[PDB]
RNA sequence: CAAGGAACUCUGCAAAUUAACCCCGUAAGUUAGCGAGAAGGGGUGCUUAUGUAAAAGUAAGCCGCAGUGAAGAACGAGGGG
RNA sequence: AGCGAAAUUCCUAGUCGGGUAAAUUCCGUCCCGCUUGAAUGGUGUAACCAUCUCUUGACUGUCUCGGCUAUAGACUCGGUG
RNA sequence: ACCUCGAUGUCGACUCAUCUCAUCCUCGAGCUGAAGCAGGUUCGAAGGGUUCGGCUGUUCGCCGAUUAAAGAGAUACGUGAGUUGGGUUCAAACCGUCGUGAGACAGGUUGGUCCCUAUCUAUUGUGCCCGUAGGAAGAUUGAAGAGUGUUGCUUCUAGUACGAGAGGACCGAAGCGAGGACACCUCUUAUGCUCCAGUUGUAGCGCCAGCUGCACCGCUGGGUAGUAACGUGUCUAUUAGAUAAACGCUGAAAGCAUCUAAGUGUGAAACUAUCUCAAAGAUUAAUCUUCCCAUUUCGCAAGAAAGUAAGAGCCGUCAAAGACGAUGACGUUGAUAGGUUACAGGUGUAAGCAUAGUGAUAUGUUGAGCUGAGUAAUACUAAUUGCUCGAGGACU
């Protein structure tokens, strides 16, 4: 519908305090270093210790 | 007290012949002899009930304080937890079969957590009619019709509370009463009561004892083959 | 707990024929009723083919119809009923298992047996 | 709303499913949608189990979800499939397929999975 | 499922070609038809030389309907055609010949001279 | 989509039925043009033969629950202003 | 003159009939036509009307009597907005 | 003509109802020119619900059949930011009339365009945060609540009473139904798009065969689970109290009489508990039980660094769940899901082969073959060999 009264500052910001987003997960390959998200595939690619994808 | 419980799952729905030619649908419930874990009096707990326990698992599954408690109490560590209101016929420390406790001729009332439905419509909930088609239906044509009450300042001007409104159906405990009981089974450890259950496939079932009929105890024997060639 | 869906044939068991004929599309057979009354329990032949065959377990049922001036009447039978006797006659040879159109078709609707 | 794209009808389904699983069995190796997947990885081992059977009638029916690709043509495909890949796996039960997701795209953020088969 | 303004046939031999069910015996709209269930039915094609003739409304009994119901015993009866006797405002019908199936979830309820006057009982 | 066939509605709106081919059959009205493709019918698959130039037609057998099997095909009648 | 409670009526839901289970609309009829009425034409009229209305044949999801199936939405995520 | 003409969309109907009794009913009682029966009047009682059609655009109105019962009314003659419009209510007009004239009719008739993507409040669910004076885990009662209590027919009690004959019971029980509310897919169906069988046209897979693409899922006949119903199963009770209109016992003022003034009774589907479900945000934040911990060294006068080992959260597998979140189960100490195998079920006698048959076709291989979701085993694969918050019982 249509707004009668306009939304105040006050308004918009208790219904922005739920409209954020949280962090994310995060996790160590052990043979590729680096701080991978957990249960995601790594930069070099191991997922676990598997890599068919290519290193490049 | 005169009304007693038990605790069961459903596992199926059958059909089974009856005397006097009758076909009563029948549905098969699962009962372990359920372990006492507590009880409260009516005068000095200020109420009588009974607090039982079903679905032993291994203990290593199981969080810290409940298996502490039962370590305790010294009884089996289950999974299912549960109160009975005002059942005191049995003791402390023992586990009860229907079958000696229940009768193969009792009404008995049944309840059980309903089938999980999400939200729902008002059609569906509280069987409203579905507008017709024709002479101009506009697309909004099959909703929960009117909430108006009052137009004006001093008229309603307010929406009431309790208005029929769609929500969301099932998972709550439904009543039926007057159910059957035909069929046991021992080394299995079933119990078949007449008509069918609410829910899910697979739920807790709460087997109760009848409030309005509970002296009633009307015999319901079977029938057997007695065809060869 | 441990589950099985299979205890329900266990508990059916108890409820049993030990004769139980063949039955497809295509059998020409009068079945049998034991209709009980307060005296004299009646024996009705009602004679008829079948049409399909439905059934899990205990719900196991056949088709079978009758024409009786000029009125055709079709009726269900679950197999495992008790006061219910089956006798067969007659094989036929048909082509689908299930099948259901003498429903439509008119007189001489009789269908050859299974040479 | 009306009139639009035919949709995604279940002959998309069946069409997608029979383009993937030609294209992981040509080569060995798919980054594509995590469901697309979920839901192929079935078809994949089921056509893998009816094949190491080796009969002329299993061969008329893994004909039915296949096409060339760029690389080989039916025929030569399905006799590398028969060569290799089911004396590979005809002693596991199970199995034939393993995926992993990958992460997520920097434009819609959709859910890529790698699959693949292997030992 | 058979209900009002059902153009049915006759099962009898009363001088009549074609009926119409005018109305549903019961209170609080019953609106619905069942096997044995008294009704109310107006005349819509009949012979000339006929007991009644077209217009006249009657009272008559269903006794086969297309769909048919399920029977206590345990198992349910298909017919192919719907039929109503006539009954004479008393328990004996209007009819004197009573030919083809009739249903049997009417026995029990009375009317015993269609029964014996009935050439078959199922 | 069971089951009624107009009970909702101001209206059978819409929806639904029919559908093409060939060959039957078609009232009254009347200005003798029509009505009229009135209405009301039947059937159309395959194989072989008879078959002419193909195609119709016919004979015989057979499959199937039904065969312009799929799509492309006027629902009528009466009466009043 | 013709015809007529009809696109013509105010007393009218006028008399009655015909069909219709039951008919202010449907057809006919009585003629008192508050004011029909004759080239602002009128009385009937064959075919026809993307015309108005009524009854009836088949037909059914408009209704008792709702439910399903998949999409495109909404919904969630990512991008502009 | 007072809000209101810098808009209150101006008749219903369709669905949806809510509320009062100045009761339609079943409920109870009183009285009769109340033999019974059928009645009529009045009071209390609003707990429940109270039809389908025909005409008309319809209210009203009447007609037909029901029904225990066809209520009175209001809620902008209820309700369009729910639907649409039968016409009054834009012209286009037509007929009758009025007026010399255009035009005019609360005169009739024909066709005649209905916008809105919910901001607040309130509503049905649903979540995050905190909270209730250590934390977590369970089990709880329930102050305030919510839904809900419709009855018909038949038989017997019994042609007993009444009565003169006909006529013809109330109290109660039983059985059979109607409508509505409460679930299920075991009987029944209906749908059932990665299921089965068949079939046509065409494009193809090099020819035939066998399969695929489109033709509404091409169509036809079915069908797994599932989903619902027209189907089953359940229900309308019954109990106790205060009672209302009412009838009282006793019994005074008012020596007799008197239901009241002392005490006290029975009495209605009305009322309350009892019938069924939620329910501690009920800040009056309520109860019980269990588990975890309570840990050297100080302040602007003091509990500063190991921050559980309890657990929760992040992530994944999924579904008895599911708008998403949450909910429920499971994550190498696992059968959670997927897979294989097996089974059930369904379709229905697969391909291929031989023979009969030059030919469609039939027979045997065969209850063969196939089967999406059903059922159980099975670590064969994926849920990792992970990360974050989170342990000092304060005070009088």
């Amino acid at each position: 519908a249509v707004q009668q009264r306009r939304s105040s500052k006050h308004r918009r910001d208790k219904r922005r305090s739920h409209d954020a987003l949280t962090a994310q997960a995060l996790s160590v390959c052990q043979k590729c270093g680096k701080k991978k998200l957990f249960h995601r595939v790594c930069s070099c690619g191991m997922y676990g210790d598997l890599r068919v994808k290519k290193a490049y | 007290m005169e009304i007693r419980g038990i605790f069961g799952v459903k596992v199926g729905m059958s059909q089974v012949f009856t005397t006097n030619n009758e076909r009563l649908p029948i549905t098969v419930i699962y009962c372990e002899p359920n372990q006492v874990a507590g009880v409260k009096t009516e005068a000095k707990d200020k109420y009588s009930a009974t607090l039982l326990s079903f679905d032993t698992v291994e203990n290593k599954k199981l969080n810290k304080p409940q298996q502490g408690f039962f370590e305790k109490n010294n009884l089996k560590p289950t999974k299912h937890l549960q109160e009975i209101r005002n059942m005191t016929g049995f003791e402390m420390g023992q586990q009860i079969t229907p079958q000696n406790l229940f009768q193969v001729g009792e009404y008995v009332d049944v309840s059980a957590i309903s089938k999980g439905r999400g939200f729902t419509g008002a059609i569906k909930r509280w069987n409203f009619k579905i507008g017709p088609l024709g002479h101009g239906a506009g697309y909004p044509h099959r909703f929960q019709g009117s909430v108006q009450a009052g137009r004006g300042g001093a008229s309603a001007q307010r929406v009431f509370k309790g208005k029929k409104m769609s929500g969301h159906y099932g998972h709550e405990k439904v009543t039926v009463q007057n159910l059957r009981i035909v069929g046991f089974d021992e080394a299995n450890m079933l119990v078949l009561v007449s008509g069918a259950i609410a829910g899910p496939e697979g739920g807790v079932v709460l087997i109760r004892t009848a409030k309005k009929k509970p002296g009633v105890v009307k015999p319901i024997e079977l029938a057997v083959q007695t065809e060869k060639a | 707990k441990i589950n099985k869906q299979a205890l329900i044939d266990l508990v059916e068991q108890k409820q049993l024929k030990a004769y139980v004929p063949e039955f497809s599309a295509g059998d020409e057979v009068n079945v049998a009723i034991k209709l009980k009354e307060k005296e004299k329990v009646r024996i009705q032949n009602f004679t008829g083919t079948v049409l399909r065959r439905r059934g899990k377990g205990i719900s196991e049922t056949f088709i079978v119809r009758k024409t009786t001036d000029g009125i055709p009447i079709e009726k269900n039978f679950q197999i495992h009923n008790p006061n219910i006797s089956i006798e067969l006659k007659r094989r036929g040879k048909v082509r689908r298992a299930y099948i259901s159109y003498m429903r439509e078709r008119s007189g001489k609707a009789a269908k050859i047996k299974e040479r | 709303s009306y009139i639009n794209k035919p949709g995604k009808t279940s002959a998309w389904r069946v069409m997608t499913v029979r383009q993937q699983v030609s294209a992981v069995l040509a080569y060995g190796k798919i980054e594509t949608t995590l469901k697309k997947a979920k839901n192929t990885q079935k078809r994949l081992d089921k056509l893998i189990t009816l094949a190491k059977v080796d009969n002329f009638n299993n061969r008329r029916q893994v004909k039915k979800w296949l096409l060339n690709t760029n690389l080989f043509d039916v025929d030569q495909l399905m006799d590398h499939l028969f060569s290799k890949v089911a004396p590979k796996y005809e002693k596991t039960p199970g199995g034939y397929s393993r995926v992993l997701k990958l992460g997520p795209r920097r434009g819609d953020a959709t859910e890529m999975a790698i699959l693949q088969l292997t030992d | 499922m058979v209900s009002f303004m059902t153009r049915l046939n006759v099962a009898d031999n009363t001088g009549a070609k074609q009926v119409g069910i005018i109305k549903v015996l019961g209170s609080t709209r019953k609106r619905y038809a069942f096997l044995g269930d008294v009704v109310v039915v107006s005349v819509k094609d009949a012979i000339p030389s006929g007991m009644v003739k077209k217009g006249q409304v009657l009272r008559a009994v269903i006794v086969r309907t297309k769909k048919g119901q399920q029977r206590k015993d345990g198992t349910h009866l298909k017919f192919d055609d719907n039929a109503c006797v006539l009954i004479k405002e008393d328990k004996s019908p209007r009819g004197t010949r009573i030919f083809g199936p009739v249903a049997r979830e009417l026995r029990e309820r009375g009317y015993n001279k269609i029964l014996s006057l009935a050439v078959e009982v199922v």
